[PDB]
Formats: C-alpha cells, sequence, structure tokens
RNA sequence: AGUCUCCCACCAAUUCGUAUGCGGAAAACGUAAUGAGAUUUAAAAAUAAUUGUUUAAAUCAACUCAUUAAGGAGGAUGCCC
RNA sequence: AAACCAUAGUUAUGACGAUUGCUCUUUCCCGUGCUGGAUCGAGUAACCCAAUGGAGCUUACUAUUCUUGGUCCAUGGAUU
C-alpha cells in the first residue's frame, strides 16, 4: 500500500498546503461506516404501610417540634412574670395552675437515665471496652463508629463557626440530614436545640471506671458526616477538597 | 494562561572603518558599503553562544537565567545578515539591550548589531522583512542610473 | 504561623546507618530554625520506589521523634512530623503504600517520567507533588491536569533551598519554578526549604523577596505559607490518624489540643486518648451558665 | 467491489475505492486543468466563513413530552362542539404517531398501528365529523389550489 | 500632590552560627562593603554593582543600608542569595534581613545616631519640598 | 471488615435498634415511634434478610407506629380498647384515633 | 471555558400539514396553577452533556414526572362600591 | 479560479504616566442625619481567555485574594 498513498498525497498537495499532515494527525480514515445509527400482595401491602407510616411520622415530628418551641416560650414568659427562678418551683406551679400546658412539656429527668445507659452499654459492648485496655484496634474501632448508630447519643459541640453554638450538651431524639436535634437543660432552660452541622465539631466521651477513672476522647465532624455509610459498608468514597476545614486550625 | 512569545529581528552592519580611503557620500553607496556581506565564520550556534556570553557578562547570573529559558534563533542565514530570535515578552527589553551591548565576534571585529523590528508573531516579521527588502531595491535602481 | 515541610534526612536507602554527626547537625539546624522563629517543621525522608521495601512496620520509620526529638522538644517548643517522598520513574510492580502511608504522616512524590506523573496525579493517594528542580522537567506541563489535581487535592511544592547548592543549578531551578507557577495558576503552591545544614536557612522576609522576584505575589506567598500549609498538614494528618474524614480520635476542647497541634498527648502505637471524665449528664448545657 | 459486508452493516473501503479508480481521476484532473496539471501549487481556495455552516447530530429528532403523552392517550384509548375538536386532534395524533419517526421512537414497544387499529378509529371519527353538520358553501370558494385570497378592507 | 520615594532603609545583620569564631575574629566597616560588592558581582553583573547605597550606623554585625526604591527588589534578592566564602573568616557568613522601613520610624535603642541622621534629613526634606 | 466481626456487629445493631424502639418515647411519642420504626426497617432492608411473619402480622401500628399493647417496669398501654367481634374483631389505640380490624 | 442541542435553500405536503398551559422559526428551551413521589420508587443511590462537594429525605428552598387548547356570551360567589 | 468577507479578527489586543468614581478603616465641621466635603492609607479582585456568526441550558468566580440587594418555623444578646 505505497502507490495509492503516494497518489492521494499528490492529491492533497493540490488542495491542502501541507500534504503530510492528515496522515500524522490521523485525519484520513481508512474505513468509513455506512449504517443507520442504532406472595406479591402482602409485599404491596407492607410497602404501602411503610410509606404511610413514614409520611405520618414526618408530620408528627414537625408538629412535636413546633409544640415544644411554642411551649418553651410561653412557659418562660409566664415564669419571668411569675417572680420564679427555680425549676422545681416553676414545674410544680404550672402543675397545679396550668394542667394542659404541662402535658406537652418534656421531662429531662427521665430522658437522662434511660437513654444514656442504654447507649453507653451498647457502645461499650460494640467497641469491646474491656477491664483491660490492651485488646484495642484503632482503625477498626473508627470504622465501627463510622458505621455505628448515633440515635440516643450524648454529644457536645466543642468547636463551631458560630461562637455561641459551642459548649452545648444534649441527648438526640432523631438524626436528620442537615440539622442536629438535641435537648438541653438549665435553671429554666428546656430548649429543644436545632444546631447546624455545616461548620461544627462534636465530641462524645465514654466513661470507663473499672478500677481507675478513665474516658475515651472521641469526636466527629459534621461537614463530612453527611457523606458516610449507614449501618453497613461498601460505598464509593470521593476526596472532596479537604479545604473547608480552616476553622479547625484557626481556633 | 497563554504562552506569549515575541520575536526580534536583528541585522549585522559593518561600518567602513578605513580612514586611508575616502568614501562617496550618497544613499545607495553607503547602503552597499554597510550591507557588503557577512564573513564565512558565521553560524547560528556561534551567534547564540556569543550573545549568551555577552548576556552573562553584562546582566549577570539571574539576568541570563531568566532570559535563557526561551532564547532561540529561529531563522538566520549569512547571505543577507538578518536573523529572528525568539524570546519572552517579559525579557524582550533585556534581549534588545544585550543585542545592543554585543561587542564583537571571537574572530571577526568591527561590526554593529541593529534591532529593526520586534513583534509577537512571525508572519508580520516576514512581511516587514519583505517590505524592507523591496524598499532596498528602490534606491539601488535609482542610483544605478 | 510558619511551616517548613522539606527538611531532608541524611539517608536515602535503608542500608545506610546515620552517624551522630548528622543528627547533631539536624539538632543544630532545628535550634537555628527555632531561634529566628518558626512554628511547624516536618522532616523529609527520600527513598526510591523500585527497590524492595522491608516487610516490617516498627523498622520503617528511622526518625525516633520520641527518644531524641522528644528529648529536645521540651527545650525547643515545637513539633516534628515525618514525611516520605516516593521518587517514581516507571510503573513497577513493587507497590505497598498501604503500610508506608499508615506508618508515616505525609506522603509525597517526585516523578521523573510522564506516565508516572499521570498515575500519581490520578490514582496514587499522596499529599504533595514535588519536581526535580536539580534536573530538567520531564515534558511540557499542561494546565488542565494541574488545575484538576489541585481541585482534587495534591498541590505542587517549590523548594527554594536547592538554589543555594550549586552555581549552574539556579538557572534550571528558576526555569522549573516559573513554568510550575504558570501551569498551576498560582493556586496550589506550597514553599519549602530543602537545607541540610543551618548555614543555608533564611528569614521569612528573604523567602518573600525571593518568591516575589520569581513571579509570585507576596500576599499570596504569605497566604499559602499560613493557611495552605496548615491545610496540607491537616490533610496528611487526618487521612492517616482518622478514618476517611468521618471520625477523628482527637477532641479539641479549647484551642491548643488539635489533631495537628496536640502531638505528645495523642498516642501513636495505638489511636486511643486516655482522658479523665469531663462530660457527664448532670451538668448544665449552657456553657455560660455551667460553672464548676 | 470496493465495499464489503459485515455482521453490523455494509461498509466502504476508501483504499480500493481510489486505487481502482486512478486513471479516471487523472483524466478528470487533466480535463479540469490543462496547463497547471504539471505544476504543483495551491489552486483551490479556502471556504469563506460566510458560506461555512455547522454540523448537526446523527439522530432524527426528539419529540416533546406533551405531544407524546397525547398520542399515547389516543392510541391506548349529537356531539358537542368541543368533542369535534377532540376527535380532530385525535385523528391528528394518530396520523402523527403513524408517520412521525420521533413519535415512533418515543412510543412504547409492542405497540403498532395495526394492533391499535388506527384505520377503524379514523373512519368512525370521520363519520362523526361528517355528522357534525359542516356548512362548506358558507366558508367560501376560492380560485387556485394554494391558499391565496384577497384581504382588502373598504372603508374599514 | 503625592510623595516621591527617595530610597528605602534595610536593616541587615550578619548572622553566623559560631560564637567560638565570632568572638575571635573581628568585623569592621570595610568588610561589609567588600561583602556587598562580592555578592553583587557573584549574583549579578554590572547591573547589580551599579546599585546606589551607603553605610549608616555600623556596629558589631549590625548595619543600616539605604537602597533606592527602584532597586529594592534587586537588593533584597541578592542579599538573601549570596553566602560569603573565604573573604575574611574561615567560617562562612550570611546576612538576615531583620526589618524594612520607608518612613525612618524604627526602634532599636536610646542612641542619638538616628537623631543626627534625622536632623540632616529634616533640613534636607524641607529643602527638597521647598525647592 | 472481617465477616465474623461484621455478623456480630449486625446482630448488635439490630438489638440496639429494637431496644431503643421500646422504652419511653417510642411508646408515648408517636413521632419518634414512626421515626425509629422507619429506621429499623431501612436497616433490615439493607441486609436483605426476611422477617418473621408471626410477629410481622401484629407487630405495630400503621397510622403512627406504636406497639399494639393492651393493659418489673410499669409502662404505658398501647391499645386502649379491644372489643369482641361485634361484627368482626378490631383493635383501637390511644396515640391516634384510628382502629385496625381483622376478619376471623 | 465545556465530549450539550438547534437555525443558517424551498417544497397546499411519502416534506415530523403539530390549532395540544403561555412566549418562541426550532431548541436534549424559559416560566406559571394543582396533586404525588424516594434504590419499599415512573425514574437519581449504599450487589446525551456538565460538575471538588454534585436533588431532597423537621419545616421551608431545589430536581424529576403526571394534568390545564385560543376567543366571544349567560348564572353564582368574594372585594371597592 | 475565485467566491476574502468582522464598528477585535487567526491565537495580536503591547510599555508606563495622570484624573475621576467604589469598599472599609483614621480624624474634623455645620444641624442627629444627608449618593456631604477634605486629608492618612490599602484594595479595583477571582474564574479565565476569542479563531465564522446568533439563541437556549449547564458548569467555574468574588475569605485582610474589589462589591451589591433580599430572605431565613438558623442560633446568640436586650425590651414589651
Ligand atoms: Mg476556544
Ligand atoms: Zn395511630
Amino acid at each position: 500500500d505505497r502507490t495509492q498513498t503516494f497518489i492521494k498525497d499528490c492529491l492533497f498537495t493540490k488542495c491542502l498546503e501541507d500534504p503530510e499532515k492528515p496522515f500524522n494527525e490521523n485525519r484520513f480514515q481508512d474505513t468509513l461506516l455506512l449504517l443507520p445509527t442504532d406472595e406479591s400482595a402482602d409485599k404491596q401491602l407492607e410497602k404501602r404501610d411503610y410509606q404511610r407510616i413514614n409520611k405520618n411520622s414526618k408530620i408528627a415530628l414537625r408538629e412535636y417540634i413546633n409544640n415544644c418551641k411554642k411551649n418553651t416560650k410561653k412557659c418562660l414568659k409566664l415564669a419571668y412574670e411569675n417572680k420564679i427562678t427555680d425549676k422545681e418551683d416553676l414545674l410544680h406551679y404550672i402543675e397545679e395552675k396550668h394542667p394542659t400546658i404541662y402535658e406537652s412539656l418534656p421531662q429531662y429527668v427521665d430522658f437522662v437515665p434511660m437513654y444514656k445507659e442504654l447507649w453507653i452499654n451498647y457502645i461499650k459492648e460494640l467497641l469491646n471496652i474491656t477491664k483491660n485496655l490492651k485488646t484495642f484496634n484503632g482503625s477498626l474501632a473508627l470504622l465501627k463508629l463510622s458505621m455505628a448508630d448515633y440515635n440516643g447519643a450524648l454529644l457536645r459541640v466543642t468547636k463551631s463557626k458560630n461562637k455561641t453554638l459551642i459548649g452545648l450538651q444534649g441527648i438526640v431524639i432523631w438524626d436528620s440530614q442537615k440539622f442536629f436535634i438535641m435537648i438541653v437543660k438549665g435553671n429554666i432552660i428546656d430548649e429543644i436545640k436545632c444546631i447546624p452541622k455545616k461548620g461544627t465539631v462534636f465530641q462524645f466521651e465514654i466513661p470507663i471506671s473499672d478500677d481507675d477513672d478513665s474516658a475515651l476522647r472521641y469526636s466527629i465532624l459534621g461537614d463530612r458526616f453527611k457523606y458516610r455509610s449507614v449501618d453497613r459498608a461498601g460505598r464509593k468514597f470521593k476526596s472532596r477538597r479537604c479545604d473547608d476545614m480552616l476553622y479547625y486550625i484557626q481556633n | 494562561v497563554r504562552l506569549k512569545s515575541r520575536y526580534i529581528l536583528f541585522e549585522i552592519i559593518f561600518p567602513p572603518t578605513d580612514t586611508n580611503v575616502e568614501e562617496s557620500v550618497s544613499k545607495a553607496d553607503i547602503l552597499l558599503s554597510h550591507h557588503r556581506a557577512s564573513p564565512a565564520d558565521v553560524s547560528i550556534k556561534s551567534i547564540l553562544q556569543e550573545i549568551r556570553r555577552s548576556l552573562s557578562l553584562n546582566l549577570g547570573d539571574y539576568g541570563s537565567a531568566k532570559c535563557n529559558s526561551l532564547l532561540q534563533l529561529k531563522y538566520f542565514s549569512n547571505k543577507t545578515s538578518t536573523g529572528i530570535i525568539r524570546c519572552h515578552r517579559e525579557d524582550c527589553d533585556l534581549v534588545i539591550m544585550a543585542l545592543m551591548l554585543m561587542s564583537k565576534i571571537g574572530d571577526v571585529d568591527g561590526l554593529i548589531v541593529n534591532p529593526v523590528k520586534v513583534s509577537g508573531t512571525i508572519k508580520k516579521i516576514e512581511q516587514f522583512a519583505m517590505r524592507r527588502n523591496s524598499k532596498i531595491l528602490n534606491i539601488i535602481k535609482c542610483s544605478q542610473s | 504561623m510558619l511551616v517548613d515541610l522539606n527538611v531532608p534526612w541524611p539517608q536515602n536507602s535503608y542500608a545506610d546507618k546515620v552517624t551522630s554527626q548528622a543528627v547533631n547537625n539536624l539538632i543544630k539546624t532545628l535550634s537555628t530554625l527555632h531561634m529566628l522563629g518558626y512554628t511547624h517543621i516536618a522532616i523529609n525522608f527520600t527513598v526510591n520506589h523500585s527497590e524492595k521495601f522491608p516487610n516490617d512496620v516498627k523498622l520503617l520509620n528511622p526518625i525516633d521523634i520520641k527518644r531524641r526529638f522528644g528529648e529536645l522538644m521540651d527545650r525547643t517548643g515545637l513539633k516534628l512530623y515525618s514525611r516520605i517522598t516516593l521518587i517514581i520513574d516507571d510503573p513497577s510492580k513493587g507497590q505497598s503504600l498501604s503500610k508506608i502511608s499508615q506508618a508515616f504522616d505525609i506522603v509525597a512524590a517526585l516523578p521523573i517520567s510522564e506516565k508516572g506523573l499521570t498515575l500519581s496525579t490520578t490514582n496514587l493517594d499522596i499529599d504533595l507533588l514535588t519536581f526535580q528542580y536539580g534536573s530538567r522537567l520531564p515534558t511540557f506541563l499542561k494546565h488542565k491536569s494541574i488545575c484538576s489535581c489541585v481541585n482534587r487535592g495534591v498541590k505542587l511544592e517549590i523548594v527554594y533551598g536547592y538554589a543555594l547548592r550549586d552555581v549552574q543549578a539556579r538557572r534550571q531551578f528558576v526555569s522549573n519554578v516559573r513554568s510550575v507557577i504558570r501551569s498551576s495558576r498560582s493556586r496550589g503552591i506550597v514553599i519549602g526549604s530543602g537545607a541540610m545544614s543551618p548555614l543555608e536557612c533564611r528569614n521569612i522576609l528573604g523567602v518573600t523577596s525571593l518568591i516575589k522576584n520569581l513571579g509570585l505575589p507576596s500576599d499570596r506567598c504569605s497566604k499559602a505559607m499560613g493557611d495552605l500549609a496548615s491545610l496540607v498538614l491537616l490533610n496528611g494528618r487526618l487521612r492517616n490518624k482518622s478514618h476517611k474524614q468521618t471520625i477523628v480520635t482527637g477532641g479539641g476542647s479549647g484551642n491548643g489540643d488539635d489533631v495537628v497541634n496536640d502531638v505528645q498527648g495523642i498516642d501513636d502505637v495505638q489511636t486511643i486518648k486516655v482522658v479523665k471524665r469531663s462530660m457527664d449528664a448532670e451538668q448544665l448545657g449552657h456553657a455560660s451558665k455551667r460553672h464548676k | 467491489t470496493p465495499s464489503d459486508l459485515s455482521e453490523s452493516g455494509s461498509k466502504l473501503n476508501v483504499d480500493q475505492f481510489i486505487s481502482s479508480r486512478q486513471f479516471e481521476v487523472k483524466q478528470l484532473q487533466l480535463a479540469m486543468h490543462n496547463s497547471k496539471a504539471a505544476s504543483s501549487t495551491r489552486i483551490f481556495q479556502a471556504l469563506p466563513r460566510k458560506l461555512r455552516r455547522r454540523t448537526a447530530s446523527h439522530n432524527v429528532r426528539r419529540i416533546p413530552k406533551r405531544m407524546r403523552n397525547r398520542a399515547l392517550r389516543e392510541m391506548r384509548k349529537g356531539l358537542n362542539a368541543k368533542q369535534l375538536y377532540k376527535a380532530r386532534m385525535s385523528i391528528k395524533l394518530l396520523r402523527l404517531a403513524s408517520k412521525s419517526t420521533s413519535m415512533k421512537l418515543s412510543m412504547p414497544p409492542e405497540v403498532t398501528s395495526s394492533n391499535c387499529h388506527v384505520r377503524q378509529k379514523i373512519k368512525t371519527l370521520k363519520r362523526m365529523i361528517k355528522e357534525s353538520s359542516t356548512a362548506n358553501p358558507n366558508i367560501k370558494l376560492l380560485n387556485n389550489r394554494m391558499g391565496s385570497y384577497d384581504c382588502t378592507g373598504v372603508n374599514e | 500632590k503625592k510623595t516621591f520615594r527617595e530610597w528605602q532603609y534595610f536593616k541587615l545583620s550578619i548572622t553566623s552560627f559560631d560564637q567560638d569564631v565570632d568572638d575571635a575574629h573581628a568585623i569592621d566597616q570595610m568588610t561589609w562593603r567588600q561583602w556587598l560588592n562580592n555578592a553583587l558581582k557573584r549574583s549579578y553583573g554590572i547591573f547589580g554593582e551599579g546599585v546606589e547605597y551607603s553605610f549608616l550606623h555600623v556596629d558589631d554585625k549590625l548595619a543600616y543600608i539605604r537602597v533606592n526604591h527602584a532597586d529594592k527588589d534587586t537588593f533584597s534578592s541578592s542579599i538573601s542569595t549570596y553566602i560569603s566564602t573565604d573573604e575574611l573568616v574561615g567560617s562562612p557568613l550570611t546576612v538576615s534581613i531583620l526589618q524594612e522601613s520607608s518612613s525612618l520610624r524604627l526602634l532599636e535603642v536610646t542612641d542619638d545616631d538616628r537623631l543626627w541622621l534625622k536632623k540632616v534629613m529634616e533640613e534636607e526634606e524641607q529643602d527638597c519640598k521647598c525647592i | 471488615m472481617n465477616k465474623d466481626q461484621a455478623e456480630k456487629y449486625q446482630e448488635r445493631s439490630l438489638r440496639q435498634k429494637y431496644n431503643l424502639l421500646h422504652v419511653l418515647p417510642t411508646l408515648n411519642s408517636r413521632a419518634l415511634s414512626g421515626l425509629y420504626y422507619k429506621n429499623f426497617h431501612n436497616s433490615v432492608k439493607r441486609y436483605q434478610i426476611m422477617l418473621p411473619e408471626q410477629l410481622k402480622s401484629g407487630k405495630f401500628c400503621s397510622h403512627c407506629g406504636c406497639v399494639y399493647v393492651p393493659n418489673g417496669d410499669s409502662d404505658e398501654l398501647g391499645g386502649e380498647s379491644m372489643e369482641g367481634p361485634k361484627k368482626c374483631i378490631q383493635v383501637n389505640c390511644l396515640n391516634c384515633e384510628k382502629s385496625k380490624l381483622f376478619e376471623w
């Protein structure tokens, strides 16, 4: 195949100005294609039931949040007007004098002992917290915690972009996708706390009191807590930029 | 974002340094006595080495290092003594000053380097060279009378 | 805050044994760096990729930060990190980075070829991309590759400490640095000093003057040495210490105990942090109201 | 033959296509140019940007979703005035889905005009339209075949 | 209605890390000038040597050099590059730029050399603005 | 992740979810009941393991998601009324006012 | 900038003779009212183009899909009156 | 053998000087205030660059690395 190539080279030296380019940039196709370019019933029932339960639970959670947000304001204003500082006084007062408004307010005194211990036992048995601490594995424990469930957990905001969100402790009731739901207590504060996750740092401490008084210092990062696997593994991860964490080093 | 190049056109002119011989005063006579010819010992690597030596001797170390990154002689022939050197747009003035500060060749003495046209494209350089060559013939034809 | 990430170690292959004079010169240069002023220093350990890597873990890191550097840091007042540069030329089969990346903190690369450069930019999980400023560049660096790599992670490193070595090396150093700055769009640039003795060290103003003479502005130089250095340290610290940026074993209560800052507290043979109980459920939530 | 068969289709080979026909090309070039055939320069000039056009795609087209949905409606499925327009649009959509290639490519598989029985529907709806009491000699009678009448308003 | 930059001050200091050699060997004012000329000639050609500069308040490894605003970069880049070798001491010398000032307001000690320099440049600043 | 330690983690997570689905709020708060019910079911769907029909029949509510419970730990009752047939057997609750009836 | 789409000759018609929410020559084009949806879905994921992150998954906001043909006349309701 | 044609046209859009305007901070004044005036300064950015023309869509931009308008059943403080 020398002669016909030379002939088409002489053919290109008439039209084109540099005849040897189409062969080097591979612009002369040797081939050109000529072709037109070319037990089910219960399953349905349970799927409908689950969809309905989800759609109802969402509205129920929204209405519960709204009711709590209104009741905190109302009770706090009534307490400020009522010449009352202590919580044990305001609680009993609104008990005797405001029957209905008391059925909606929550009781953190019972929210602590059930949730905290049932979460601590589960995490202790999951991370294999033993009387001895010579049987640990850091990377595997980190993988487990990334896979672990954090419903009913105590978390503290230690660092945040906002200077006011830091230092808040609370037990969560539901894990959303953008906001974080907890409950905090004070002398008269019973605020349901909705805190943003974009730009905040959390931490959770596990008590260990075999013989000495020790605790594990763990922490999570909300910014990258949204793209984690849930309850299992085997998900393709992507390096994002690892650049929007300047607030961590700044302060 | 985009590599900006700038070519410089330079010419070698030999002044008639001879006080024992009287000269004719006109346009084409001095044009011919200044554009006589270049010597045989003339090349591209011999002019590039000379200009590199001159640049390193006049500017210095960093002054030669910054210009010697894209310092090349693209087209030059000894028949007419016109050459086109490629350089950057940042160090173009330094290359022009080095061409001005060119003292002499290692074997040939008494010559001047004249920068004529500088631009960022070779097509306009060739067009200006053709225009200058056409203009040169006019005074020659007029003086041959 | 000033960070120097390219302090070379007097050793290239594991067959070498470092004498006391070299570690004493390193002690002297660390004291010199602390005298004028510095905040973070990460020493480098260069090794080649082709030869076999020892099948050990407790023998892969010949730095011993705790024994000698831990003995001098209480008098010095700064922290040290271990870094390794993988000089890769051809895609050989010897590749066990899953151990070296976990044993070390920061992993960099020094490619010589184009295929090695492409594979290290795409597939190799590294932190910094260093070029041989002593030798010539492999080929013409493109813009899109460097920009996509900066957006994806790994940035380029400029070593101004090499220009103090020889006389003919400065020309190639400048010719490489200008091309790197032009092709990287002046975004992912981290500057380091590759000096083996305290005789070739400079002040921050000298570095600023040299870089601004090279072509990069001074404010961008300060920005890249202040925040881009801390971020590239945090990346290499969190990708190893923590998981893939989901759970961190370090808890910052105030402003001094950070995963990159707190180095003596966080255990390294494991990843636990034994701290006394400071968070119970009976304390008031509001930190302004919570008083001890 | 310069072309070949394949499992996919019928392909053409350029090599033999021009190698077999060389003397014909030489005769054509000598018939076009007589004095410049022996020379070797650039004869043909570049295309002016004004005459230059752009390249389209190799697909046919993409149908809108509304027309496709209405075609699906009609295919799967005294009269009031709106039921006249409904039947007219129904026959129009059937004719479209019959002729249109984009609509056919947007139609669902296992659906053809024979199974949908387009012809009987067309006949029934045309019977409805002819029952719709058309007044043709009230519309007007024109002069030619292509629509061209006079729009002249006297004192208005 | 603006200000013309006459020159810029540069706080230099020879910093060699050997006290055993520093206390033994002495450094005078001609050494500084010789080192500057050698640095200029080794890093640059005549371009670097033609830099205008004087000496003010020479001390033990402390000196104040005024350099024009036009070649401040050329000065500060050659200062941070060169390292003395076999000039006057067997131990190499290098200079570290302490700070820079463009308004004569700088703080070292309670001496009056700065004061008489300021006197001269006061009677010259008013003179240059008036003329 | 090792398979032997992954199986154990699976059973532990299932146990923890079912335990949190019990004590105070999943009984009282219908919102949290539905939420933790949805979470447990999304967790058992990801493992693709069949669930026991014996409990799946009368497991929870379909309107809110509370345990169907009539009247060591005194707690709240889930179902307030459970009539006879009266035409056909049905069950009602307190958390909401809907009732679910099954035919013999 | 981008491997996205389309116009840049006509065709009383084998030539998308398409009166189909509105504008538009076309657009793998802009926007408006209502209802619903989340690998348990019409379809996005943890067995044509583009984007480092790449819709949502308390409420809002954002994406996708499913309906509403142009003009004139009569009755009822609501507002200034 | 040409159809050769751009109020940029084939990867050219260079070198500095001067003036006005904008952001915050430094101070003064009348009458709190004013698209108020006057100095002492800094900044005028980032994304990126045409190669025949127009429209639609998507994707990169604006942290002491110029700006502007509005919203938020986001939190932080104060009054009712
Ligand atoms: Mg382009
Ligand atoms: Zn219910």
